[PDB]
């Protein structure tokens, strides 16, 4: 198998860079059109992260930053797989994710929300995923959180979340939030995607199945990337 | 056949959850970051620097930016680079930075890289392929930086000349200074207005 | 205006005293069918609590406890009206909350869930309704948790409340719960409630006009007792 | 016209989060107990105990009991109360309590409360009214306690002749002891099979 | 009741600032964001007038400018209840209108209209709503009339509608339209304002039980300011 | 909950059928005006004036102009006061006017106002609010004018410090004149472009 | 991959002990709720029976019990997958079949209906599930018989099934029924299972293509047995 | 994700169809039945007996009666067993038995089991797990047997102090007895009523 380039971005499928009701898009969107190019091997190519390189904590954000006791907040697991539009798993992919704590207080001076600090939460994990496109994490449930976009704006709970996987193409920072969650309604970032169906692909499912019992939940959260199409004639990549 | 999950901006501390040691959260032992120049690396040694300006000529200070490049010899490490040439052993190829709080700037040591064969037998000029992320960016902003040194290759160069306005194609054109034996490109990024830099998608 | 009776209570709106998915009532559950008596003064009256009693920090439920610093989770203000069923306003009746902390643990060494303990969350409260029957108080939104029914059953997040009112006959004790949570639609001690619009009275609402800014969410959560007759004949009470 | 909220079971920390003080969660400065004499309360002291069984004759530990009565002359300290008769000022006629963890007994320091107006003219024997709610009790179960010694008042009340198993009305009888000087009523509650105590909806 | 700030402006449920269709926003709508805060004293008080400064016919524009003889068109009295938005009455609110004549022609130079001026029709009118909110006005139902937006632009009839009531954070000027008058599917102005509800929520109601026999029709028009939020715990507004 | 009436613009006779006398349409024997000063009011008199200009920089002559502000001590005039603080009897603290058909002028003659408290002790810079409304303007736009003058207050007031944009902060400060004794605040509006006037949300 | 324990068994998926409808049960039913148990070795393991044992017409109802003839009835091959719950193959499970013959009558003394016994009919058979959880039967296709519940109670054809897996704790005896028998929509055994949905989970299908000409016919039948969760944190097994 | 198939009594033939050979019904060279001893089998040879018993007492005579055990080590023969302990090879650690038609009694002969590790690190006394089908019983019932002899074990083992009611402890323990050396441990089963067995959701 010879491999052509990705398939183009769709871009109804994504929010358009300027979007005036989150208001901080309108002065960081470019006012001209994306120039479209034909790929080359910058574009589908990427960078290769080895496992050696992560700690056994790095996708447990409950116990990753636990000092003196465990960080507070609902337990639960996060898990699913990453895989390209046409089908095929992600192998190897770094999936990195970061979050509030359970209050919605992120750990950093410049977040100065009254929601208290956990001494035990650090709130950044990451993982490979692995040759079935399989990634699973711990962490505690984020707090959603107000800011000034309109002045009582909030966000609904979320975990930011980032690929880099076989092409520079596929590159992806995304977020998810949690099924039922009522801010999701509201929240003028979420709506910045147009349509319906793309905005609940960014909600992650209650599996109920897979909880652990006396222990934590767990939801389940599908990924998915531009995927490379097959050459079988002229391959002008090169 | 699926639909790619929809991006969301990384919003505002996409810069401390990205790059954590630099925000004092010290979880991971072996760190990711703006270094590219491992000890045994081949090449020249370059600084590439600058700020980012929002639409009113303010520099973001929230800002999260990664590089993707080739060797001195212009392969990739990656084992999509179909050249049959071995690539530097000692080089990632890849790298990620915010700005400096106070002052807003971002920079990168790395090498400068070798040219990459462009379609159908072309050739492209050395260039470094850069994204943006931030609160406010809906989507990855994607560039590429080029190097006002090699005018002649960026003469050639099929990406540089797939941008119909000669004036735009400037905005993508690094500048060379050299700081105390140091050599440093400056690249300012205009996300909006007048001199606004080019974004591509790729 | 002559009081009677309390009007009957509809059984038909509660939950029946056996109910066999929810194992602890198999052996918690009367065989004999419950005795249906006339009311008599012993039924309709009921005790007076005086507002002087009350600390100025009994409703909030963030700062009663807080020893250090402030307790972790999510900041929100749960309010509402309690009127009887022909919708007159019950004033000064004793209402008392106790819950959970945001990682779904009590305040009590009984409570072994690995959930963490929060140490400066207490996790009970109470107030007296107003003229116009309104209450208000302020809290950490409480975290699911497990408990032994079947091995992995799990309690959606849910705050225990107390009413003490103008009559015996109205004494209640229920549980609410909060919209979206997706546990409500498993829960076997929610479903010994017979019907779905019963169900549903148990769930507060997000109340979004009502979120304070930069500060806390809010959910509104209303409440019903049984109302007293008017008699304009025969007074047979006494 | 609207329903009356569902009940749903106390659960198994009802007896923590009604009594927090006993559970030494120490939020409140005035604490509700089960107590209910006060120093010039009218009346004759009495102590009134027992245990609360499930199906299998297993002690509840878990259980929160309310009690409800008139004072001594059979005047309740409520508005509702319409006999016109001055009631006690120093009783408040409630009192809360929870099992002893060990031991799984219950109690309360009260007043043998006065004969109370019934319907229609009649008057009822001295009684107080019971509340039990416990993890696995979906709804409050509503009982009265009355007095072995008030045989004579016994028979002849309205609520105890409505039961027609005479052998039923004998579980609502407390029986008298007296403890060092101290008058104690025994009083046990069997929430389901033989000897089941006959609970009422009121 | 301590007073809190006003629930925050519902963007969605007014015009945006910049709307195309109505061609004369294009220059004049800022193209940044506006900037949202949070309130203060200066937001939440306004100015108070005064019932003797009123004279006795401000709110009969059929009687007060009339010279000769009465206006010419029809005869209609408007009225209704000015509440916010948790329904509670706006007590003495400054309310003004003002209006073209039943030729749909407004009495200033300005206005070169061929639709005839009436000498005995100004259109102006003020009053001061009650205790419950109520006001009420009479007039001359106002002509539609063309305007230069594109070339054969038709405004449907309107009066032009001005609040001043208890904070100025709820200062709102706007205009309200006729039950069935067929130029309101048309407008450009009123669709500026994205959805069907809000639209109607312009338009005054034939109340016909409130005729006057013989004299005047009457329209019922009731209007909805932002409201106040009561506070319980924190007062941070000073 | 009911929604806010939705907003329309004021339309092409705004500033005609709100300031009715001075389109010469006689209707009211009390007409509001642009004057805030009576006779026995205190503080220091002072004349507020400039011009709204459209997105080519064309001034408006069709604008209807609101301003609200608290009297010499920085006290309001409304019941929704709550400093506790006597407020001036003689002031209104609010007028309405419009531009002069010609110049594009518009004007208002009031006091220079005190500090008013801000947020959680804070002390808001001195201030006057305003309100724009005209053909074309959908919503009334909101905006304050600060004084040059007060530089120190100015740079420790609540909401200036809001702006992250030093460069926009200064579109809200007037400019302090003296024309023959009298005290001058010149303060234009730029709706739209180059130097936008700062608007909020309040 | 370590294993976990098996998911929680949905008891709502099931019959309940105590069906009065199938008047057995009334004695034959425990009055004490189950008591649930977090799972060890015990209930994760199961035995293993080697193929060497099974002789070459165990699974051949038609052959293994025919002295000098065939069976008499309709020949028909039972078809299908064993699978758990997330849809992995169960490999190498033993599954034990017994029925009655065409006539509806079982062979054994007890059995006294005067359906007629078949000499070359035994009526049990055995296999084990392949590496694709395949299993595949030949047999008689059995006859509805009458029982005493109510005195007029017909059972629908049905052949019972026995699983023995992988782990104690996926034990299963059950019966299937055949599409389309009438009997099936009466019958009191099939209707102690409260979901129409799971009763249908026990009708075996016909498989048209996969009839046999001149031959047999064939029904599909899959079977899901309790599933295993992987565990990627602490393993509490042990 | 599916559901599991629902459970189906195995009605009144399931001892006849699971155990055809004794039904003589002699389809299979091979058989299933309830002698877990091979000839070189270790551990200590033991009889476990008893009988099975409807709600009024009358014992079950069609009832289909399975255990799985560890061997005498302590170790399942079972490909899911992760001890890292080697098996005895001489052991199935299944059997399958019915009652007897006149008497009503089942038995199996076995060896007493080891100790098996239980969650957490603790230790589970020596138990026997079995299975219950008959007509009437519409899921099949799982039960343990325990060892009179093992009381010390019994009082440490996790599953049974599951079990808050001391006396349903009792019903899971077999008695043990010496029929002329043979060593037999009898366990009756109540499915209801009076000291019911305890069943377990496993
Ligand atoms: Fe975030
Ligand atoms: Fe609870
Ligand atoms: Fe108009
Ligand atoms: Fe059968
Ligand atoms: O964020
Ligand atoms: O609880
Ligand atoms: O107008
Ligand atoms: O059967």
């Amino acid at each position: 198998i010879i491999w052509g380039a990705y398939a183009q971005r769709n871009t109804e499928d994504h929010p358009p860079a300027y979007a005036p009701g989150y208001k901080t898009s309108v002065l960081r969107s470019p006012k001209n059109a994306l120039i479209s190019i034909a790929e080359t091997l910058s574009e589908v190519t990427a960078p290769h992260f080895s496992a050696d390189k992560f700690g056994p904590k790095d996708n447990d954000l409950i116990l990753n930053y636990a000092k003196d006791g465990l960080p507070i907040g609902e337990r639960v697991i996060v898990h699913g797989y990453v895989r390209d539009q046409f089908g095929r798993p992600v192998k190897n992919a770094l999936v990195e994710v970061w979050q509030a704590n359970a209050s919605g207080r992120y750990r950093h001076p410049n977040d100065q929300y009254i929601g208290a600090m956990d001494p035990n939460f650090g709130g950044c994990g990451r993982m490979l995923t692995d040759d079935n496109g399989y990634y699973v994490f711990r962490t505690i449930k984020p707090g959603p959180y107000p800011w000034r976009n309109r002045i009582n704006e909030w966000r609904p709970a979320h975990i930011h979340f980032s690929l880099i996987a076989d092409g520079w193409a596929q590159r992806l920072i995304s977020q998810f939030y949690f099924e039922g969650d009522t801010l999701i309604d509201s929240c003028p970032i979420l709506k910045t995607i147009p349509s319906e169906q793309q905005r609940r692909a960014l909600i992650a499912l209650e599996d109920k199945s897979n909880f652990i019992e006396a222990d934590s939940r767990c939801y389940r959260f599908d990924i998915t990337l531009r995927g490379r199409r097959a050459t079988y004639f002229e391959n002008d990549l090169t | 056949e699926l639909k790619e999950t929809p991006s969301q901006t990384g919003g505002p501390y996409v810069h401390i959850g990205l790059l954590p040691k630099q925000a004092n959260i010290e979880v991971f032992e072996h760190n990711l970051d703006n270094n590219l120049v491992q000890d045994n690396t081949q090449g020249q040694r370059i600084r590439l620097e600058g700020q980012v300006f929002d639409g009113l000529g303010l520099p973001l200070r929230d800002v999260l930016i990664e590089i993707w490049q080739a060797d001195t010899n212009g392969v990739y490490p990656s084992q999509a680079d179909t050249q049959g040439k071995q690539v530097d052993p000692n080089f990632l190829g890849w790298g990620r930075t915010g700005a400096d709080f106070g002052t807003g700037f971002w920079s990168f040591n790395t090498i400068k890289p070798g040219a990459v064969p462009g379609r159908k037998g072309s050739t492209q000029a050395p260039h470094i392929s850069l994204i943006i992320f931030a609160h406010g960016i809906n989507i990855g902003l994607h560039t590429r930086v080029y190097f006002d040194d090699e005018a002649e290759a960026n003469a050639k160069d099929p990406v540089l000349n797939s941008i119909e306005w000669a004036t735009r194609r400037q905005t993508l054109v690094a500048k060379r200074e050299e700081r105390d034996g140091e050599v440093v490109y400056r690249f300012d990024i205009r996300i909006q207005g007048e001199n606004e830099t080019v974004f591509f998608d790729i």
